[PDB]
């Protein structure tokens, strides 16, 4: 399926440009980033206008009016407003840049598990069974596409845990045993690609008297053949 | 509808939304309607008032203010006729129904057109905005809206309860009243205020005022507390 | 907490006037100027109207069918502007309901694949 | 069977920082306005962390697409799951387990307590979404559709996944139901006997309380003023003299709300990790089976079933 596998991944793609270039909120975990340090900021500067109990949040005001024994108490006022108000800024830095240091770590361990090699890890890398992925860079951040395999289509079987066959109980090595109703058939859990049921597909434990749901069938020797004729 | 908004101090700022609190017009309030065609009676002034002209032949000339109008008190007497601007503040003889045909403190001298105004008094102070700007309606106020600059503020220490209107007689007239509203005020790129909002008009204005800005992003906001209030002392 | 009244030697409680905050509920101004009100933690008493766990909705009608969650009031409730537009309120989906057809001797298994 | 229980949540409690400072007041409104937006900002961390508290709660439940379900005919190749499902005869259909959970975890100052976005009863579907998908289709319906398949072959598939060969269980598929069946017996046991075994969700409550409790008592504080209480000093004072006294009280009071939001956010960030740490767990421990470690208990992981507890997550690993 090689063609078709390209080609859908070749899609994929497109359609990545297509979201990305219309759907503004698509990077709405860097563009809140921006805004709440903005955010920050602006209150930060906003409070230098707060008098905080004196006669003028302007300090120059303050000095050009009152004689230094008056005007230390008025500028008392201003200062411990304004350093508490530093204060506040610095500590909502501080856990704003935990935050980001967490982010940052879950993006470097999705580097290395998910770019440099294959997860195996469930969701880790997008919804579905992971294969590769690539990063992109991002302001302030890095944005992944994640390629993933997701079945697509399904057929209802019938099945069984193991088959009888001269008493012995075979079970699948890989895969499993499917019935199309009429015909018993070994095949991979992933993906449908019925094959007939041999011992080079299958292993034997123990015998019919153990297994629930254990059924008939038979299986094939390749060997049989070769030394029949 | 947006009427009655006015610059609230004599600082330059642009490219910025401002939110202060005085006495502005509400929005969408009512304002009485008078007429002259085919009246000038005393109004309430309350805590100030919006006033607010419309014209084609400048019959509204001035305006008379005070407690009493009748010569027992100081009353603040505005009229403008021609090209000269008088200002008085004297204990004026006015008449019974006082007109214009076709112990003093204070002197000075100096529809197609709507010309509003805002007059407010603070400890004494007589502070007066306008603006004047051409209008092609008869009907009504028309709708829009347009800042009004202070241009004068007379130290007369009047207390003023009451005023009247004067009408040039050989042009319809608007009384509002202030609140101590906060508006959120938005200054274009030339420190125009071309835009404002009334935070206690409706929870999207609140809404606005709260967020410090005129678009709000859709979600859920908080924006103020449900207070019950007392009705009477015990 | 409480008080003896000073002629009347009986006791009184005083339970401060009902309060709470407000919420506004808008789709962005980009869309409409429609806006619901909620009055947190309060009965549609003191205070178009939906009782609801948050708060009293006013505003917002109240519709039986529910929808992926848009605008969040919480406690289940979500709110959003459908159809002749309003804001609506209604419970939340939690998703499409959907049985697996689970038996003892039935597997399905995927013919085909799609890479996303 | 072993379970880890894992914070999620936090109370999403919301202060009015002028209440609380200048309760129906005037004038002391008026001197808190000097302090421009001090009071506001508080309002805003604080409502940050009310909104991450359902993100987290979203991030951790959310992750199946739709609310999948048993059948009426439990042929699950003799493994109970009985105690683990919901149980139809209750007003909020919570499995035995979950009431276990729920049964064990336990004002007018401008501070409420607002509602989870998702109630015990949406949490419950969600939970019992996850559930059915785990039983009646393995870990399919974690990266695409559900895809049936009977119990006893999934067990197989989970038994090679560890490496022991499927022929392994199902000659001892009795002994094998049978140990399962007995270990959920025994997690209700514990639970139902053992007050600590949910001590990582009481504990949180406990500190929230706690932090509330102390926020409350600090109005009783006089700060360097006359008296903590605010209509007292106004009663007495005529402005001049009653705005020091009052101003002694904002700058304590609103302290005392800086000191209560800081610890909030720090808190919070707690829980955060807490939350991520279980949405990460569901998805690579109940949607799928884990080949990490002690990540879903000791031993080597088969499945896991989710079950909800009062702001958190409970995992019976098996
Ligand atoms: C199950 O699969 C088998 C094998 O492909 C089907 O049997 C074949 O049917 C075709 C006709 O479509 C015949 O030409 C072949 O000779 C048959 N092969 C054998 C070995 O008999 C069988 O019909 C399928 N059953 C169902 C219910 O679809
Ligand atoms: C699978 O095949 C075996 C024979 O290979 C069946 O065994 C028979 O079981 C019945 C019932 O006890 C006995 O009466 C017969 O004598 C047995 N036959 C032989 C040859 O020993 C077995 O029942 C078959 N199972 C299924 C499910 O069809
Ligand atoms: C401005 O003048 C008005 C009267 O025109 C004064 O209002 C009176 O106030 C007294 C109490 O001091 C009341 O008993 C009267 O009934 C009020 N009169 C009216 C008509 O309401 C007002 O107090 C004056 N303002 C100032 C600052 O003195
Ligand atoms: C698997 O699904 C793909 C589509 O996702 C199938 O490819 C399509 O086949 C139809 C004809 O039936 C064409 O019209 C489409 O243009 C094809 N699409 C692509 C992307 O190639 C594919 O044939 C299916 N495979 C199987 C085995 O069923
Ligand atoms: C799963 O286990 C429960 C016990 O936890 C079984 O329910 C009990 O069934 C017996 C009868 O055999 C009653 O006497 C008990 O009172 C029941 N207890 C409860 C709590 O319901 C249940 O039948 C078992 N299910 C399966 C399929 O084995
Ligand atoms: C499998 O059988 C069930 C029976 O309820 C049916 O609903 C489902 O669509 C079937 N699946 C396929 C792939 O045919
Ligand atoms: C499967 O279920 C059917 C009932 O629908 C029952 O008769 C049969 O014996 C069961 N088989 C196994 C292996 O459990
Ligand atoms: C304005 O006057 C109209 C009557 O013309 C009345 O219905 C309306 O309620 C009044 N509004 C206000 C705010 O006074
Ligand atoms: C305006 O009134 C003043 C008296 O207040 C008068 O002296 C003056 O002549 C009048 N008009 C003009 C155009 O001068
Ligand atoms: C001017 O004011 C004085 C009070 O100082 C008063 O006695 C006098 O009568 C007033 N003049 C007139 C003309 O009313
Ligand atoms: C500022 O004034 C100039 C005229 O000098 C005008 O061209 C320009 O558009 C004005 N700017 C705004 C924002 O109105
Ligand atoms: C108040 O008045 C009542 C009579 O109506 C009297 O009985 C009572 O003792 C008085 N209370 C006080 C505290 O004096
Ligand atoms: C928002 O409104 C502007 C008009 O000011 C319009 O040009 C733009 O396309 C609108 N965008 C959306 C998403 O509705
Ligand atoms: C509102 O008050 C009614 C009684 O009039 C009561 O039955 C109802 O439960 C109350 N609702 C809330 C949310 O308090
Ligand atoms: C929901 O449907 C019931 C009828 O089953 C009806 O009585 C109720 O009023 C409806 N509620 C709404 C909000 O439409």
């Amino acid at each position: 399926n090689q063609k078709l596998i390209a080609n859908q991944f070749n899609s994929a793609i497109g359609k990545i440009q297509d979201s990305l270039s219309s759907t503004a909120s698509a990077l709405g975990k860097l563009q809140d980033v921006v805004n709440q340090n903005a955010q920050a900021l602006n209150t930060l500067v906003k409070q230098l206008s707060s008098n905080f109990g004196a006669i003028s949040s302007v300090l120059n005001d303050i000095l050009s009016r009152l004689d230094p024994p008056e005007a230390e108490v008025q500028i008392d006022r201003l200062i411990t407003g304004r350093l508490q108000s530093l204060q506040t800024y610095v500590t909502q830095q501080l856990i704003r840049a935990a935050e980001i240091r967490a982010s940052a770590n879950l993006a470097a361990t999705k580097m290395s598990e998910c770019v440099l090699g294959q997860s195996k890890r469930v969701d880790f890398c997008g919804k579905g069974y992971h294969l590769m992925s690539f990063p992109q860079s991002a302001p302030h951040g890095v944005v992944f596409l994640h390629v993933t395999y997701v079945p697509a289509q399904e057929k209802n079987f019938t099945t069984a845990p193991a088959i009888c066959h001269d008493g012995k109980a075979h079970f699948p090595r890989e895969g499993v045993f499917v019935s199309n109703g009429t015909h018993w058939f070994v095949t991979q859990r992933n993906f449908y690609e019925p094959q007939i049921i041999t011992t080079d597909n299958t292993f034997v434990s123990g015998n019919c008297d153990v297994v629930i749901g254990i059924v008939n069938n038979t299986v094939y020797d390749p060997l049989q053949p070769e030394l029949d004729s | 509808f947006t009427r009655g908004v006015y610059y609230p101090d004599k600082v330059f700022r642009s490219s910025v939304l401002h939110s202060t609190q005085d006495l502005f017009l509400p929005f969408f309030s009512n304002v009485t309607w008078f007429h002259a065609i085919h009246d000038n009676p005393v109004l309430p002034f309350n805590d100030g008032v919006y006033f607010a002209s419309t014209e084609k032949s400048n019959i509204i000339r001035g305006w008379i203010f005070g407690t009493t109008l009748d010569s027992k008190t100081q009353s603040l007497l505005i009229v403008n006729n021609a090209t000269n601007v008088v200002i008085k503040v004297c204990e004026f003889q006015f008449c019974n129904d006082p007109f214009l045909g076709v112990n003093c403190t204070f002197e000075y001298v100096s529809f197609k057109n709507l010309r509003e105004f805002v007059f407010k008094n603070i400890d004494g102070y007589f502070k007066i905005y306008s603006k004047h700007t051409p209008i092609n309606l008869v009907r009504d106020l028309p709708q829009g809206f347009s800042a009004l600059e202070p241009l004068v503020d007379l130290p007369i220490g009047i207390n003023i309860t009451r005023f009247q209107t004067l009408l040039a007689l050989h042009a319809a007239y608007y009384v509002g009243y202030l609140q101590p509203r906060t508006f959120l005020l938005k200054y274009n790129e030339n420190g125009t205020i071309t835009d404002a909002v009334d935070c206690a008009l409706d929870p999207l204005s609140e809404t606005k005022c709260t967020l410090k800005s005129f678009t709000v992003e859709k979600g859920i906001y908080q924006t103020s507390n449900f207070r019950v209030q007392p009705t009477e002392s015990i | 907490d409480a008080v003896r009244d000073p002629q009347t030697l009986e006791i009184l409680d005083i339970t401060p006037c009902s309060f709470g905050g407000v919420s506004v509920i808008t789709p962005g101004t980009n869309t409409s100027n429609q806006v619901a009100v909620l009055y947190q933690d309060v009965n549609c008493t003191e205070v178009n109207v939906f009782q609801t766990r948050a708060g009293c909705l006013i505003g917002a009608e109240h519709v039986n069918n529910s929808y992926e969650c848009d605008i969040p009031i919480g406690a289940g409730i979500c709110a959003s502007y459908q159809t002749s537009q309003s804001i609506i309120a209604y419970t939340m989906s939690l998703g499409a309901e959907n049985s697996v057809a689970y038996s003892n001797n039935s597997i399905a298994i995927p013919t085909n694949f799609t890479i996303s | 069977v072993t379970t880890e229980i894992l914070p999620v949540s936090m109370t999403k409690t919301s202060v009015d920082c002028t209440m609380y400072i200048c309760g129906d007041s005037t004038e002391c409104s008026n001197l808190l306005l000097q302090y421009g937006s001090f009071c506001t900002q508080l309002n805003r961390a604080l409502t940050g962390i009310a909104v991450e508290q359902d993100k987290n709660t979203q991030e951790v439940f959310a992750q199946v697409k739709q609310i999948y379900k048993t059948p009426p005919i439990k042929d699950f190749g003799g493994f109970n799951f009985s105690q683990i499902l919901p149980d139809p005869s209750k007003p909020s259909k919570r499995s035995f387990i979950e009431d276990l959970l729920f049964n064990k975890v336990t004002k007018f100052n401008g501070l409420t307590v607002l509602p989870p976005l998702l109630t015990d009863e949406m949490i419950a579907q969600y939970t019992s979404a996850l559930l059915a998908g785990t039983i009646t289709s393995g870990w399919t319906f974690g990266a695409g559709a559900a895809l049936q398949i009977p119990f006893a072959m999934q067990m197989a598939y989970r038994f090679n996944g560890i490496g022991v060969t499927q022929n392994v269980l199902y000659e001892n598929q009795k002994l094998i139901a049978n140990q399962f069946n007995s270990a959920i017996g025994k997690i209700q046991d514990s639970l139902s006997s053992t007050a600590s075994a949910l001590g990582k969700l009481q504990d949180v409550v406990n500190q929230n309380a706690q932090a509330l409790n102390t926020l409350v008592k600090q109005l009783s504080s006089n700060f360097g003023a006359i008296s903590s209480v605010l209509n007292d000093i106004l009663s007495r004072l005529d402005p001049p003299e009653a705005e020091v006294q009052i101003d002694r009280l904002i700058t304590g009071r609103l302290q005392s709300l800086q000191t209560y939001v800081t610890q909030q956010l720090i808190r919070a960030a707690e829980i955060r990790a807490s939350a991520n740490l279980a949405a990460t767990k569901m998805s690579e421990c109940v949607l799928g089976q884990s080949k990490r470690v002690d990540f879903c208990g000791k031993g080597y992981h088969l499945m896991s079933f989710p079950q909800s507890a009062p702001h958190g997550v409970v995992f019976l690993h098996v």
